[PDB]
């Protein structure tokens, strides 16, 4: 729903030669999607769950997230020290909490 | 109230630090204390209700 | 030691259950990891209130029955092998006993023919079993030593596939559940069972939260 | 554990409702936060008066009817398992009891026709539940002991899909409403409720900021 | 909670961010919500230097599209603590021939009583014990929704007959304005008898007050549209 091939085979004014099938257009496609979230960040990726722990950093607790969860849905810590779980929200775009 | 019913006491409150437990973020205290109360002869004692 | 990370229910991320390989006879570990779905679940944790079932899609009935003997303690004991193996066609009956299978707290010679003498250790009284291969075909033949006073009731003639009966564990600290997973030395290899468990955690004030998952077994032969 | 964050109504940012998935015998808990929408409207944040409604709209009606038995404490119960199937076309009945959804407080011997006995649990007085099932048709039958005084009330036969009586929370500090959502171990897949909700909010003052939106339970199986 | 910047009256910079359809702004409702509304006056009321804004805001409700309903309303009466019954049958004329489902929404229902839905237009209501007053629950005749009140009369004479809510309305007394910073707040109440579709039309009338105690009026329209899903 986000290219249509019609709109790529006419900009590139590739649709008379079969040498671009539609398979390898599609692995082109493809490529172009992961490395435009990649450079500038803006997840083109499906809803995954990360299981990870996290490592304490300096003496006020930097927690660094590996996979940036969401925007605002509240990451849950438990283990380490910590007796009770807790829930955090955090940071839009970046992971630095 | 002098011979209806007694009021024990064993030990006023006490106040411990906990090492173990405190995780170096949440130091954490304990408190307690014992104490008890039995009626006696519940003879000398009446109750008024509407 | 299989270890499996648990969908977390959160509206995320071929055949629906995950898979399990077993080899005839072996006697492994597993361990699920119910962290992302329980840890943001705040409560007490998971609790020893879990329920695992056997089903088969695939069994290929055996060709060879078992067969079951009594006997006292110390007082030898002796049985046949022949009425133990149906053939629908005609062919020589290459009776062995495997060494690997053997007796646990006694001993059995074999016979020519079909036969076999099951002499219990001395001073041994309870329930021993024994893996016998009629030509190629592998069954089991169960004999229980009483100590001579009344009688002894009756095994459950072992499944295929089984769970053990209390070797289950979990840890509240973490989310893991850890249980045995036995296979019989009598499965066919080429079957697939499917095996289902039902995890409850549990809140803060004592209520239920039910987590149920499935796993397909695939008994093959050489791992 | 799903979360929703709702809108804010600010005449801003397929279906109208959101997806909630389901799967048969699950009871899972949902987190919905009304931070966007009530945090404008300084007052006393929430009050705890929300209110639940499920609608079905699309049933695909059970085949098997449920049933409700009675006993006296420490009395065994019998009962029929036959007369609550009317089938349509002449075949055969395997019944069958799930394991993971059997009784809580007894055990029963399932007969061989539709026929079983349940004894129930040494000293032990309320309600107890276990689901047959009837060629794939999944059905509860309900059985309440009594403690041989009286009586006990008639258990209200549990939805496909229901939200427990008492087990909400809403924190007024962080505008975040949980709830759980059970489904029933009868629920078909495939088939779709709706679940809508109505929280409300307060002022400052006393008066009531009223919001509505709903979910759409679609149950699948395997998760 | 909506936010609305008004026009300063300055003969430019009426555009703003508009992508020009109507006149009246806009405001989408969802029948059953009652949300707040915001409007600040600072762009018109801080050059008129004075006593800045006051309460005195005057409010209007028109339609602009109304499709009647088709089931009516109806009136109940009953002293305090006696058990009430009534019919539901003859709260919908209908020109065609088709059955009556009559539902009672768990969302609408009553607020100090209980109401069991009988079998054919028949409902008992048994108001709370120790309760005077009156109280409404909203049926749903075959998808079109209308509101039964009832008043239990505390034994002695007679209760007033309360005037059948509107569809949306803006209620007597929840309004306040803040002098210090120009922005005026209120309520935008909907009922659930609204129909998804219609449109009307609020006009809101605000008046300043200079330094002295004369007036500076404002006037301004809004086009609440009822829109079901939000």
């Amino acid at each position: 729903t986000l290219l249509p091939l019609q709109t790529i085979r006419e900009h590139a004014k590739c649709d008379d030669n079969p040498r671009v099938t539609d398979d390898l257009l599609k692995l082109y496609r493809e490529a172009a999607f992961e490395a435009a979230e990649l450079y500038t960040g803006l997840s083109f990726t499906p809803e995954k769950t990360i299981v990870e722990p996290i490592r304490l950093k300096g003496r006020r607790g930097k927690i660094i997230l590996s996979a940036t969860p969401i925007a605002g849905r509240p990451v849950v810590f438990y283990g380490g020290g910590l007796g009770s779980p807790l829930e955090l929200i955090p940071r839009p775009g970046s992971n630095v909490l | 109230w002098k011979t209806a019913f007694y009021a024990v006491e064993k030990r006023p409150m006490f106040f411990e630090q906990y090492e173990g437990g405190s995780s170096a973020w949440c130091v954490k205290y304990q408190f307690g204390a014992e104490d008890g109360g039995f009626v006696g002869c519940c003879e000398h004692g009446r109750i008024l209700q509407i | 030691m299989y270890f499996f990370s648990v969908d977390p229910r959160n509206g995320a991320s071929s055949c629906c259950c995950e898979s399990i390989s077993a080899r005839p006879g072996e006697v492994n570990g597993v361990m699920v990891s119910y962290a992302a779905w329980s840890a943001p679940l705040r409560g007490h944790g998971l609790t020893n209130k879990t329920t695992f079932e056997i089903d088969g899609v695939s069994v290929t009935p055996p060709k060879v029955s078992n067969a079951f003997g009594r006997t006292k303690v110390g007082v030898v004991f002796e049985g046949t092998l022949s009425d133990l193996f149906p053939n629908p066609e005609g062919e020589q009956v290459e009776y062995e006993i495997s060494e690997l299978n053997g007796p646990s707290n006694g001993v059995v010679e074999l016979g020519a023919n079909g036969a076999f003498t099951y002499t219990p250790g001395a001073l041994f009284t309870g329930v021993d079993r024994f893996w016998f291969s009629i030509n190629g075909n592998i069954g089991e033949y169960v004999i229980s030593v009483d100590p001579t006073t009344s009688e002894l009731p009756q095994p459950p003639f072992t499944t295929p596939v089984y769970v053990p009966a209390a070797r289950r564990s979990v840890d509240p600290r973490t989310h893991v559940l850890k249980f045995v997973l036995g296979v019989s030395p009598a499965a066919i290899p080429g079957d697939v069972y499917r095996l289902t468990v039902r995890q409850v955690a549990i809140d803060c004030d004592g209520n239920e939260f039910v987590h149920i998952s499935c796993y397909d077994i695939s008994i093959g032969s050489c791992g």
